């Protein structure tokens, strides 16, 4: 029963440091969405592209 | 106790779950059970000669030990290697049953090692032999007030008789130099003998029935095992439950919309099993495993005040100033058809504070 | 879906009709008042 | 799951009786599965053991016009066991010694097929069996089981009965082919009835592998 | 193995009479055990009286008993009985119907069950 | 089943870790999409024509 | 304390038996030592000994490390056995024989 | 004492692991922050917000 | 266990040490108290 | 534990005869365990012979000695005993003694300790 707690427990963190990883990413873009938003479209911006 | 401190600020909090639910446990088993023919030879009023025992072979049923228990008023029974108690739950793929009928005084020859007219001439036990022996008095049915003779035993034979040996060979032994070539007389006596059953009788000359069971493990399945108790069946409720070994706990409901007739458990995306059928009437039923806990807080600082509020997640109102939301069921604080700031969050666009406590 | 298998699927606060709200506001603000709405006054 | 199947596409022997009057020998190997396209229904039972003689005891399966019965009993199989309206039951001429016995309900241009897998593994005579009323069909058909048998012994060898009609004679034109099986990896489609729609071999071509 | 014993006689009686006991054994057991009964009196320990085989093959009495008690075994009933002839004083104590499982008795040692105590009592 | 609870209490706060984590998670889940949209604090309304 | 040869497998945690159920149990968290040797010279003698009993027969199991003395006549019927045996009135008890 | 060593070595992987996870996010930060004080202080931006 | 402070229940708190330990095992089941009557 | 076998037995003997060995243990072990013989031949490999429960309730015999050899065991020396007969030529090789220190045996693989070797030898 040991083994089995270890195993399903290695499963469980290694699910929630995968979720981590995709939550910072997600996070940069909406990051980047919000500036997106508070620049091109409450005012005009002279960046290129 | 979840937070490991005796101050909580406010906020929700996804507190852990605690309390003790008992439950007990039941089991099933296959509704009735094929009974092995222990009466076909037990039961059974007539018995063969000694020196033509009858053998019987026992195969594909169940093998209940209750009925032999009650089988005479007193018979003797004895087992070489396997203690009297621990026979039942054994299990045995093959058994053999030797069935006849004897002179009390010579019971105690039917043992391995033993010696005199049966034990060579008539039946031999191995002395390795394992297994059982019962004994018990027929006089009642063996013996009648005329000198029954029809039950015979042997009393001349060339070579002692082997273990596990049937001999009725009824031709004249020879006792002397001279053939005896079909004809009685002197050097020529009848092999074959016949007691003399009376009621009157001593109990040595008193007939005695004698059957011995032999096991016999052959490579295959099994086919002699102890009888399955099946306890009762709590159902509705949750409560645990055990069928064939397997687990569940909780409802018991259908879960049936063409569920093939040979099939018998059912298991969801988790491979793990939901739907069992009950060995007994057949039916379908599942588990939906009870006992949930982890509800959710929502309260201000202990600093401030100590009221409280819970949050049920995904659980409808019914099942349990009560409020219904989306997320689940809030109980504890009133809704209110204004409109405020967000202070605590919740879900679905509804916001919790304490003014007592309120959500909107 | 819904295998309930003690993993939990939280909803969202802000419903869908909240963000078309705000959506809305933006593009009411954008339309009839140029971008001076979002440094000040409209 | 992975288990003994038939791979899709694999060569399966036909035999054709009709004045042809084939019952040979064919290896057990591992599984077999058993296919008969019935007209007149002239197939009776089938033969299983080892050494198909009086030597070691064999395994019986009959199917009468009455029932079905299943015996485990020694026979003396002649040079053509055969059946001859079907009065005449010339196959065994003795039968010695028995362990098993069992008896149930009868199981039964192109009109009938009755199709059967045997595998005989742990000690089990596992019979999966299908009956689908109509060369060989082209359609998806699961297959159920039908029983199992607590036999324990190796069979290595099996044959066929016939029942042949007595005019000269003439043989019905029935047909039956026999296929191998083999172990592999299979990709099952349950439906909502609990029920085999279709299944994808994972060994056959590189299309196959990437389902 | 399981024996259950039942004792029957006993009683009040007078210098010199005669007496019937019996015991009958119910149950099963390893073997044909002998059986025989034991006398015990208050304040003392028991004392072996009498002894017979499952077939009336061989008799056992104590010393100071020899040729005064008697042992049976009868031959459709089960029960064994135990004649007592010429009782005295010494005789008024507490009878036991003592059971042994084996086919030999090397003595009277071996014991594995025992029965109801049948009070004998002789007195004037 | 409670007995496997037992051990698990003697086996470490590793559930605490897992929990916290998948709550941060969750609460920077809800605050991205309030900061990429709700940048402006009164609601207009367009006029009919 | 003395027991039968074979028992000795029986004192151990999670073991089942007579001496197991009415007698002697251990707890399955044990922690210690025991000790078993032969005594067939001392404990047995050719002229009988009876001085060691065992209990049979009880209602129900025991607690670990738990004693039990009373002698009432077992009841393994309906009817009351008032102190004597009989027909499901057995002595709870037994004793243990050594040659 | 082998089951004790792999106890302790993932305890202390599981805290290496989030360690680094917010060091990246506090790399990113500071990158946010050096941006903002190159331009909104050693200069005049046009940037909305 | 045990305690000791001197004064319906008093509105407080206050740990209990541990006293004694009995190395017995009985059966033990429903008790009953003890009482002291001073001579009249 | 510290188990200590002493072995005893072994000779010269004709063909088909009966000869002597019994093995004696001493020391503490962790259980009441199973005890064996072990076969050596000349230039051959080490292969089991039989194998004997403590209790003397069940016993293991290999195939090519069955019904030619058998074992049992003392009552008031703790020494195991052996007996054979039909000796054949093969049967000269070299005897050990062997515990195996648990309760039920599975196979003769694991071995836990090994006795001096006591050498037969059969011929005309
Ligand atoms: C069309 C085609 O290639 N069919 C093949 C045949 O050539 C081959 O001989 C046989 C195996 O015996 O398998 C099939
Ligand atoms: C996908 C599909 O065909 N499902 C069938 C449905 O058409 C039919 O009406 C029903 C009858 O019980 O069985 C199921
Ligand atoms: C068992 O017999 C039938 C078959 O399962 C079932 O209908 C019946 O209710 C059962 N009754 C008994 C004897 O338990
Ligand atoms: C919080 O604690 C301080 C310290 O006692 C106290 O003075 C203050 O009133 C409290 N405030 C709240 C939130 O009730
Ligand atoms: C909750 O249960 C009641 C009856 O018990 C039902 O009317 C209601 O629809 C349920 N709520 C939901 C969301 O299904
Ligand atoms: C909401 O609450 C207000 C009081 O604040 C009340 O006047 C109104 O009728 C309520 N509406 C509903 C739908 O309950
Ligand atoms: C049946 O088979 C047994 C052995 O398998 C053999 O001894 C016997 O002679 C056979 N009898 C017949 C009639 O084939
Ligand atoms: C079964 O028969 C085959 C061929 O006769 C043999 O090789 C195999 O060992 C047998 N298996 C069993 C289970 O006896
Ligand atoms: C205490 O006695 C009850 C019966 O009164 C019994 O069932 C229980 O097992 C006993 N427990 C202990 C502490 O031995």
């Amino acid at each position: 029963i040991d083994r089995l707690i270890t195993g399903r427990l290695q499963s469980l963190q290694t699910y929630v440091t995968q979720q981590l990883i995709r939550a910072a990413e997600i996070r940069a873009s909406a990051n980047l969405a919000a500036t997106k938003m508070s620049e091109c479209v409450l005012g005009q911006s002279k960046r290129v592209d | 106790c979840t937070l490991k401190s005796f101050t909580v600020e406010k906020g929700i909090y996804q507190t852990s779950n605690f309390r003790v639910q008992p439950t007990e446990s039941i089991v099933r088993f296959p509704n009735i059970t094929n009974l092995c023919p222990f009466d076909e030879v037990f039961n059974a009023t007539r018995f063969a000669s000694v020196y033509a025992w009858n053998r019987k072979r026992i195969s594909n049923c169940v093998a209940d030990y209750s009925v032999l228990y009650n089988l005479a008023p007193f018979f003797t029974f004895k087992c070489y290697g396997v203690s009297p108690t621990k026979l039942n739950d054994l299990c045995f793929t093959n058994v053999y049953a030797d069935s006849f009928v004897i002179r009390g005084d010579e019971v105690r020859q039917i043992a391995p090692g033993q010696t005199g007219n049966i034990a060579d001439y008539n039946y031999k036990l191995p002395d390795d032999f394992t297994g059982c022996v019962i004994a018990w008095n027929s006089n009642k049915l063996d013996s009648k007030v005329s000198g029954n003779y029809n039950y015979l035993y042997r009393l001349f034979r060339k070579s002692n008789l082997k273990p596990f040996e049937r001999d009725i060979s009824t031709e004249i032994y020879q006792a002397g130099n001279k053939p005896c070539n079909g004809v009685a007389g002197f050097n020529c006596y009848f092999p074959l003998r016949s007691y003399s059953f009376r009621p009157t009788y001593g109990v040595g000359h008193q007939p005695y029935r004698v059957v011995v069971l032999s096991f016999e493990l052959l490579h295959a399945p099994a086919t002699v095992c102890g009888p399955k108790k099946s306890t009762n069946l709590v159902k509705n409720k949750c409560v645990n439950f055990n069928f064939n070994g397997l687990k569940g706990t909780g409802v018991l409901t259908e879960s049936n919309k063409k569920f093939l007739p040979f099939q018998q458990f059912g298991r969801d995306i988790a491979d793990t099993t939901d739907a069992v059928r009950d060995p007994q009437t057949l039916e379908i039923l599942d588990i939906t495993p009870c006992s949930f806990g982890g509800v959710s807080v929502i309260t201000p600082g202990t600093n401030t005040s100590n009221q409280v509020a819970v949050l049920y997640q995904g659980v409808n109102c019914t099942e349990v100033n009560v409020f219904q939301t989306r997320a689940g069921c809030l109980i504890g604080a009133e809704y209110v058809n204004n409109s405020y700031e967000c202070d605590i969050p919740i879900g679905a666009g509804i916001c919790a504070s304490y003014q007592s406590i309120i959500a909107y | 879906a819904q295998k309930f298998k003690g993993l939990t699927v939280l909803p969202p606060l802000l419903t869908d009709e909240m963000i078309a709200q705000y959506t809305s506001a933006l593009l009411a603000g954008t339309i009839t008042s140029g971008w001076t709405f979002g440094a000040g006054p409209a | 799951t992975q288990d003994l199947f038939l791979p899709f596409f694999s060569n399966v022997t036909w035999f054709h009786v009709i004045k042809r009057f084939d019952n040979p020998v064919l290896p057990f190997n591992d599984g077999v599965y058993f296919a008969s396209i019935e007209k007149s229904n002239i197939i009776r039972g089938w033969i299983f053991g080892t050494t198909l003689d009086s030597k070691t005891q064999s395994l019986l399966i009959v199917n009468n016009a009455t029932n079905v019965v299943i015996k485990v009993c020694e026979f003396q199989f002649c040079n053509d066991p055969f059946l001859d309206m079907e009065s005449e039951f010339r196959v065994y001429s003795s039968a010695n010694n028995c362990t098993f016995e069992y008896v149930s309900q009868p199981f039964l241009n192109f009109k009938n097929l009755r199709e059967f897998v045997f595998k005989n593994i742990d000690g089990y005579f596992k019979i999966y069996s299908k009956h689908t009323p109509i060369d060989l069909p082209q359609g998806f058909s699961a297959l159920e089981p039908l029983v199992d048998l607590p036999i324990g012994i190796n069979i290595t060898r099996f044959q066929t009965l016939l029942a042949l009609h007595r005019s000269g004679w003439t043989a019905g034109a029935a047909a039956y082919y026999v296929g191998y099986l083999q172990p592999r990896t299979f990709l099952l489609k349950y439906n909502e009835n609990g029920t085999i729609t279709d299944a994808v071999d994972c060994a056959l071509d590189p299309l196959s592998e990437t389902k | 193995s399981a024996v259950q014993l039942q004792a029957s006689g006993g009683g009040f009686v007078q210098p010199g009479g005669s007496l019937r006991l019996s015991c009958a054994a119910s149950g099963w057991a390893e073997t044909f055990g002998h059986m025989g009964w034991f006398r015990q009196a208050p304040g003392k320990e028991r004392e072996f009286v009498s002894a017979i085989d499952w077939w009336d093959t061989v008799h056992y009495y104590a010393d100071s008993v020899k040729g005064r008690f008697t042992i049976s075994r009868d031959n459709s009933k089960n029960t064994v009985y135990l004649q007592m002839n010429s009782l005295r004083a010494e005789d008024t104590a507490t009878y036991y119907c003592a059971y042994w499982d084996m086919d030999y008795l090397q003595n009277s040692i071996p014991v594995d069950y025992w029965g109801q105590g049948t009070q004998v009592t002789v007195s004037s | 089943s409670t007995e496997c609870s037992n051990l698990l209490l003697q086996y470490g706060s590793f559930c605490t870790q897992l929990k916290r984590a998948l709550t941060g998670i969750a609460v920077e889940q809800d605050k991205n999409t309030q900061e990429v949209f709700a940048q402006v604090k009164q609601i207009y309304k367009t006029p009919p024509i």
